[PDB]
């Protein structure tokens, strides 16, 4: 027999009426929410170096204010996150250092180098696409608060999204250079965007529980399914490729069947063995550590 | 009309390049919030930049902001040297910031009662903008100046390392003197009281003292610029002079 | 030709690109002795750069070394990853130099036994300098490791913070073995046992530890770098970018 | 009455019989060499942050490879003039700090920044052909120590000024771009070389005693005439100008006549205001503090 509080909030996740700060929830749930909802944080904040690597190289000023715009929004992201984070009696410092220190995870995505100009529109179209895909799907999460940050994230992301893609045809539309550096970032950048949606239903160790308590609404690989969808017949207005031998369209089921990812890959990605996971932890590390000075001038002058 | 296009383009230029060190501060701050506000500030004066450049574009009948912005040498670039500085620790941009943004909020708000509209209007949309500036630049210098003493001592080295280049934000050459005697442009050297009154109050009050080195260096307004701004312009423009005239 | 070009060119990007990180510390160096070192050491490997980039021009049958070294983007610079890394303080320029020189010992070692001529005499002229860099570079080594506790610390960081991209010494690709099982090239991995004997040895005695996580990083011979490459053409290319197709 | 000390100096002097580092000398003797040959051997190392600037941009391989071998000899000649100057009875390390400390100086011309590549072989050409001009006529110097450096420096460095002539050819062969782009480096380092050979000989505090010691074996003005008369004719060959309206041949005397110097520019440089003044020292401070610890390194390891 469940107990009575395990058994009403069972009921309450059942009728969707959101779960709030102040609600009994299981204590696996309220783990598995500082957990997703931390590293989600966590990811705005390292999700700046990549796009960061080229604001002081950006090739106009438009494509120059757009990306700063967009940078900032991701700051801006990143403390919704940790605002919700908290509301689970996490402190954001404390869930901080343990990214810092390798303890907790950021999306996969942001391990890898911006080695063209073409990258940033990229991760504007492909990879903030993806994210989006996933966060709309979150807008009905189970838990109130990060809900409602879903909402709001998803209502600015939408438009730098766009940008990206208008940046990309713009590459798509120039010299024979321009279309080669956008085919390029494309082939280097599709599968590590598919994999922002996570491991296969089947190798999946979160999505039992996640799923029962509503805060996963699809599966993984429903999501990756829509993005790829979705996303296929953008490529084709680029008249661009997919670095994808197998991808095909199924009439029979109306879905894109694309081919098998690389695991090995993600294993060793978000397990700190990627193309950037050092140098992106060895750069926020560094920001944190000269930081220190700073931070303990504003405790001072505060009490004073 | 060569006068107004140079005097146009270096308010872009000291906006553009300051711009461009906020830039490289991305991800790297002490705070998210730090972080934020600093992409803010770089995001304004960029957008000032563009303002600036493309009425200079205009005035001079060719070429953008981005053929301004990518396809000059470090010769022909005219902003102040304060600008230029690299970015060093904190204080050090903090100590920048203050002196530019003390320096725009005078100028800004003499420039919008200018006689040439588009002059006006770009400065009254800039001021604005420079007055939120200001009050983060100011209120980091009193936190850094009136924090710990080690806080303190970075503070005042800041504000010892870039005090000579101060000079510049007053000095006034033939353009300066001709454009404000048509009141079209402000003679930097009536910004002095203003931008003095301002930045002594507020090392005062965050604890410091005034450097009594005599400042003295110029020459970014002429294109003479420090060893700083060369090997930013090839971070800069790289891209634009790899694939030239291009859509992006 | 292809697989000979792709391999010749490598070996130049090595130099070209380390060469370019040791120019950076003109001026710079803990004594005017080191300075000097250092400027011979990047005077060295750029000679080297030039003749391998030389003898791939003349494989090619177009360019030269410049249009190689100015002209080609991040996505075609073939260097190892290891020469891209910052100079940081100056153990981690003695580590990352230590490293190369051991390994240029033991390739240049055997590449001037290869049946290709050319490749051949640009290894013997190379190996006497590489021979003199591994004398600095250890000698570095084991004055920092065994020196103070500070410098003990320092170097043992500096080491471990390059030690993933180790690995790339001993990745062989296709062009690799092909060109080995002709007797052009040497198989970077049977360039391990030499290595390993000189690096292990070389640490051992400067009383540090060899680290223990597994050497991760490669892709920089395909053209796959770190985010540090595209900054540092930026910056090498410029001028020819600016300015093309002159004599200089 | 001299003591005989003293006259058997002046005596020496006046056969030209080099004196040695075991001779006596007059204290004021003695101690305007350590100046001399101190300040000289900080100039060449402050003298390798100038074209150091350009390392990492030079346009070509071969000019790439020529200026670091020309760094390499500033080096090298700052480490021979140190070890005559150290003959005076001079600790480099004392005189190093007081370079530092802004209580020694360095050659004037070392505080002109390098805005352009054209800079790099305006300097092997005019700033070296100034040296040179200066360290030939110090070939006899009456310092043994000081006179045998000279020597040794002078076979080296004239290779090195005729390789920035012949940089500066080929931009004067080259494209109009080219072209300007020498002119300017010409019009921006023209005088301050001229300044390379000192003051006025009515404004030379040191010429009356250096002249007698003969030290000093040409008046600065002397010098800098010869520098003039040699060079107008390679300005000439580079199809280029002098940025000096007063500048003429005088048929009458069989030199060219040229402009007043800048004396009040002149004094702002040599006394810390001029244009990389601030920048050059803050360098070399910076390479001296940050170097510590790997001075206390090998310290440390040769007494083990
Ligand atoms: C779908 C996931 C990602 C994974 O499903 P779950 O059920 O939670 O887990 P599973 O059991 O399926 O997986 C097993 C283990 O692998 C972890 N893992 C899996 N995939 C990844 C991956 N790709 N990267 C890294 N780690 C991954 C997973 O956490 C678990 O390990 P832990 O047990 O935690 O040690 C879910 O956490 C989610 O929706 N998060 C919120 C969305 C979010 O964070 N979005 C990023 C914001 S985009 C952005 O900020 C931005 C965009 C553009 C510009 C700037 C900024
Ligand atoms: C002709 C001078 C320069 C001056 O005559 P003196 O009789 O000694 O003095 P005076 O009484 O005429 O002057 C009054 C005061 O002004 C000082 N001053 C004057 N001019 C300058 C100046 N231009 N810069 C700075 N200071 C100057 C003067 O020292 C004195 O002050 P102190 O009493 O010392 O506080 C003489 O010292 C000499 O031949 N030195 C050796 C040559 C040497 O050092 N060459 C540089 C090597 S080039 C190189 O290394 C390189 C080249 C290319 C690439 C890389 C590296």
């Amino acid at each position: 027999m469940r107990s009575t509080q395990e058994e009403r909030f069972e009921q309450r996740i059942a009728q969707e009426t959101a779960i709030e700060p102040q609600d009994w929830m299981p204590d696996a749930y309220r783990k598995t929410l500082i957990r997703q909802i931390g590293q989600h944080a966590h990811s705005e904040i390292v999700g700046m170096l990549p796009e960061g690597n080229w604001i002081t190289r950006a090739p106009t000023l438009r494509r120059k204010a757009i990306l700063l715009a967009k940078v900032q929004d991701e700051a801006g992201h990143g403390l919704y996150l940790y605002s919700a984070a908290e509301t689970l009696g996490c402190a954001r410092e404390d869930i901080y250092q343990k990214m810092l220190d390798g303890r907790m995870k950021y999306s996969s995505i942001f391990n890898y180098p911006t080695l063209s100009w073409a990258d940033i529109g990229v991760i504007g179209w492909l990879v903030d696409g993806a994210a989006i895909v996933n966060q709309v799907a979150l807008c009905r999460t189970s838990y109130g608060p990060y809900a409602r940050a879903m909402v709001k994230i998803c209502k600015e992301e939408s438009f730098h999204q766009r940008q990206g893609f208008e940046a990309c045809m713009a590459l798509a539309q120039g010299s024979e250079a321009q279309k080669q550096m956008l085919q390029d970032a494309i082939n280097r950048f599709w599968w590590p965007a598919l994999m922002m949606f996570g491991p296969n239903d089947d190798n999946s160790p979160n999505s039992a529980r996640s799923l029962t308590w509503k805060i996963k609404r699809f599966t993984n690989d429903e999501l990756r399914q829509r993005f790829v969808d979705n996303t296929v017949p953008q490529v084709e207005m680029l008249g661009m490729t997919v670095p994808d031998p197998d991808l095909h369209f199924d009439t029979e089921s109306g879905h894109y069947r694309f081919g098998e990812i690389d695991w090995q890959e993600f294993n060793e990605v978000i397990n700190g063995r990627g193309i950037c996971n050092q140098e992106r932890l060895d750069a926020k590390r560094k920001a944190w550590e000269e930081g220190t000075w700073v931070r303990e001038a504003a405790l001072a002058h505060a009490q004073k | 009309s060569n006068q107004l296009t140079a005097y146009t383009l270096r308010l872009g230029d000291n906006c553009l390049v300051l711009s461009q060190r906020l830039g490289e501060w991305c991800g790297h701050a002490p705070e998210l919030e730090i972080d934020l506000a600093l992409a803010n500030i770089g995001l304004d004066l960029l957008g000032q930049a563009r303002n600036f450049l493309s009425y200079a574009a205009e005035l001079a009948g060719e070429g953008d902001e981005d053929t301004l912005a990518f396809t000059r040498d470090e010769r022909q670039f005219s902003n102040l040297l304060l600008v230029e500085q690299p970015n060093g620790n904190f204080a050090d941009t903090i100590a920048r910031q203050y002196f530019i943004d003390a320096w725009h909020v005078a100028l800004f708000t003499r420039l919008m009662e200018s006689r040439d509209p588009q002059l006006a209007a770009i400065s009254a949309k800039a001021i604005k903008e420079a007055r939120y500036h200001l009050r983060f630049s100011r209120g980091w210098l009193e936190r850094l100046g009136n924090g710990t003493d080690v806080s303190g001592q970075k503070m005042q080295q800041a504000i010892n390392k870039l005090w000579r280049f101060t000079a510049e934000l007053f000095d006034a050459d033939e353009i300066d003197i001709a454009l404000s005697e048509e009141g079209i442009a402000v003679d930097p050297r009536t910004l002095r009281a203003a931008w003095e009154a301002e930045v002594f109050a507020g090392i005062n009050e965050a604890t410091l003292n005034v450097p009594q080195e005599q400042a003295y260096r110029t020459g970014g307004k002429k294109g003479l610029h420090t060893e700083h701004l060369g090997p930013m312009l090839a971070e800069m423009q790289y891209l634009q002079r790899v694939l030239p005239g291009q859509q992006w």
